[PDB]
RNA sequence: UUAAUUGGAUUCAACGCCGGGAACCUCACCGGGGGCGACGGCAGGAUGAAGGCCAGGCUGAAGGUCUUGCCGGACGCGCCGAG
């Protein structure tokens, strides 16, 4: 079925699509590359390593070191 | 209109029956005061004594009336003042031609004064 | 041929008194009545905060307002219809009359 | 290396009914073309047709994050509203399909400094 | 001031040259837009020539 | 016309669109059936409209 | 940190608390645009106050304002007290 899939309605042929291995790896990357170009908002979240679905970033997400007073 | 316009004499009689025939009506009457809302009155004949003072100068808004006097009926008489004019129905300003519509027992004498009117000058 | 009474208060004591002129009104005639019914009690409970502010331990305050039912059939009978029509009743007390 | 969108080329997107394009959107542009636009999106929407004619000279700012780019609008810069001023955008073939108020951040990016007194618990 | 001019007006005959409004009576007059019929109040779409 | 700029929205929902009917007050309005009262406004008048603290 | 990231509460007895699960409203914050002075009086005002509008500019959009002229008839924040 057309609804199982893992990239129905390509972007650029338009046709539905199943990738894997390497052709699924730069299929992605192009899709963020995309999305960077035209500077939308989530391109500069992927950007700048942050959360894109509309998380809180307040209390958790923290990767790091403690900083001193 | 304005005392520059010899139209005729100034009877005292119209005087009588035009300014001390308004008091008693004013307070069972309509007041229209104002020569462009008169103007439609008079136009669609919406105004029933017409006292026109000669108070009002130049001869551009006022040469409306006596142009306008043989389309209708226009019952009208003529003011010798107006500071008083207003006072008599109305307000404490200048009026130029105060139009009462179905005024309360002023009839007789307004009719009078009317056909004396119609008989002296049309 | 038959009435359907439906009797509502919150006050039980007007509710009883009310049945049992009914109940009296068909006895003194020929007039068969089914016994006042009694239908399960209404609870309409209401759990708020006490406190006005947000300070302190919370505490809460659980209101309730009872309401009580009866339910009584009697058949048409127009010498025992005008008694019951002319019955007052307190101004607590709602009545409702319906013909099956 | 030219652009396409579902297999169709620009021009192809130019002559297309707006329910004809609406089948090739994700489902959300799809409803919200569905459901009509909005009396404001009326009116920028006429402002920019005008301005393709050839009329309308002038920088189009506007306060509509939420309208949708359409083929139609490539070529063209907008001003959208960010809060407190109007930023540029210059249309692109492949924002077709996204909301104005995706190319205008309403935050500014963050760069802390030093922790303060009450940070840490023995700071207090 | 006062606005009451540009109708016709002679020693006995008084023409408008601002017709009235067709929803009105006379004595209502339009503007003098040259396009079309401003009609002051109603407004029409005419191309008054 | 200049009394158009204070005339509200009639909205239909969200916080907006309902009143404490004694204070005024928007937020936490009471709406069990049919009641448009604050929790403040509730207390203070729950005993006259026939309601008790039985436990 | 920011244009603003509205404010109250800091041991038990502050921190899923203010019934606080805020897309608009809520809203108290930030950027921008409009509106409001019963009642007394002062300039003013039918030779028309105060007020309202077809189209078109300014504008995010707006008779809000201006252009263009059509309306309505008795009050009047341009000024002082007061609300
Ligand atoms: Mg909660
Ligand atoms: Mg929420
Ligand atoms: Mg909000
Ligand atoms: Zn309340």
């Amino acid at each position: 079925p057309r609804w199982a899939v893992n990239r129905p309605k390509d972007y650029e042929t338009g046709r539905d699509l199943h990738l894997i291995t390497a052709k699924l790896d730069m299929a992605i990357r192009e899709d963020i590359m995309r999305l960077r170009r035209i500077r939308a908002y989530r391109g500069i979240r992927h950007e700048l390593g942050l959360p894109v679905r509309g998380q809180r970033t307040r209390s958790n997400f923290r990767r790091g070191q403690t900083v001193g007073v | 209109a304005k005392p520059s316009y010899v139209k005729f004499e100034v009877p005292k009689e119209l005087a009588e029956k035009a300014l001390q025939a308004v008091e008693i009506a004013r307070d069972t009457g309509k007041i229209r005061k104002g020569t462009n809302e008169t103007t439609k009155a008079v136009e669609r004949g919406q105004a029933k004594l017409v006292i026109i003072a000669e108070d009002v100068d130049p001869e551009e808004i006022v040469a409306h009336l006596p142009p306008l006097c043989e389309e209708k009926e226009i019952p009208y008489i003529y003011v010798p003042s107006k500071k008083e004019l207003g006072a008599a129905a109305g307000i404490e300003v200048a009026a130029a031609s105060v139009a009462i519509i179905e005024p309360g027992k002023a009839r007789d004498l307004v009719e009078e004064i009317a056909m004396k009117v119609r008989e002296l000058m049309k | 041929q038959k009435a359907r009474i439906k009797l509502a208060s919150t006050n039980v004591r007007s509710l009883e008194e009310v049945a049992n002129q009914i109940k009296q009104i068909a006895e003194r005639t020929g007039v068969r009545m089914s016994g006042p019914i009694p239908l399960p009690t209404k609870r309409i409970r209401i759990v708020t905060r006490k406190s006005p502010d947000g300070e302190g331990s919370a505490t809460f305050d659980r209101w309730e307002l009872r309401i009580h039912k009866r339910l009584i059939d009697i058949e048409a009978d127009e010498r025992a219809m005008r008694q019951i029509m002319r019955i007052r009743v307190p101004e607590d007390v709602t009545i409702e009359i319906e013909l099956i | 290396k030219e652009f396409r969108y579902r297999g169709y080329t620009l021009e192809q997107l130019m002559n297309m009914s707006l329910e004809e394009l609406a089948k090739l959107l994700p489902a959300r542009q799809r409803r919200s073309l569905k459901r009509g636009l909005t009396p404001e999106q009326k009116k920028l929407l006429r402002k920019i047709r005008l301005a393709k004619k050839g009329k309308y000279n002038k920088p189009i700012r506007t306060h509509c994050r939420d309208m949708i780019v359409l083929p139609e609008m490539v070529g063209l810069t907008i001003y959208v509203h960010n809060g407190k001023e109007f930023v540029p955008v210059e249309i692109k073939p492949e924002m077709i399909g996204h909301y104005l108020g995706e190319f205008a951040p309403t935050r500014k990016r963050v760069q802390h400094g030093a922790p303060g007194i009450g940070a840490t618990r023995s700071s207090m | 001031g006062q606005k009451w001019k540009l109708y016709i007006v002679k020693d006995g005959k008084v023409i408008r040259k601002n017709k009235f409004c067709p929803r009105c009576g006379p004595g209502v007059f339009m503007a003098d837009h040259g396009d079309r019929w401003a009609c002051g109040r109603c407004g029409y779409t005419e191309w008054k020539k | 016309a200049k009394a158009d700029y204070n005339k509200r929205k009639p909205r239909k929902f969200g916080k907006g669109a309902r009143r404490c009917i004694r204070c005024g007050q928007y937020g936490p309005i009471i709406r069990i059936h049919g009641l448009m009262l604050c929790r403040h406004c509730f207390r203070e008048v729950a005993p006259k409209l026939g309601f008790r603290k039985y436990e």
